[PDB]
């Protein structure tokens, strides 16, 4: 998508500001998955690298 | 009075059923709040997924 005028104000993103309740349990599940993988995914001291 | 050195163990359906219980909360946790993000993005409102 080349550089064109803006859609009614809204460039690129103009969907995004349409979708409140969308965005808030968005956020909400990536913070939940990013909590749940740091008490989940695998932490080690060097990277598997032999 | 046996002697100190006895101990148990056991297997089958105990374990299948501390299991299905440690997984069935978890589950019906992440699941409901699955639905409500689903039913928020398709509704785009608050109290509707409730």
């Amino acid at each position: 998508m080349q550089v064109l005028p803006p859609s009614s104000t809204g460039g690129p993103s103009r969907l995004f500001i349409m979708r409140p309740v969308a965005t808030t349990l968005l956020m909400v599940a990536i913070l939940l998955a990013g909590i749940i993988g740091y008490r989940a995914l695998p932490v080690s001291a060097l990277p598997e690298v032999d | 009075n046996l002697p100190v050195d006895i101990t148990t163990q056991f297997q089958g359906s105990t374990l299948a059923f501390q299991s299905a219980l440690g997984s069935t909360v978890w589950l019906i946790v992440a699941a409901v709040v699955a639905m409500y993000i689903v039913l928020g993005i398709l509704y785009e409102s608050f109290i509707h997924p409730i």
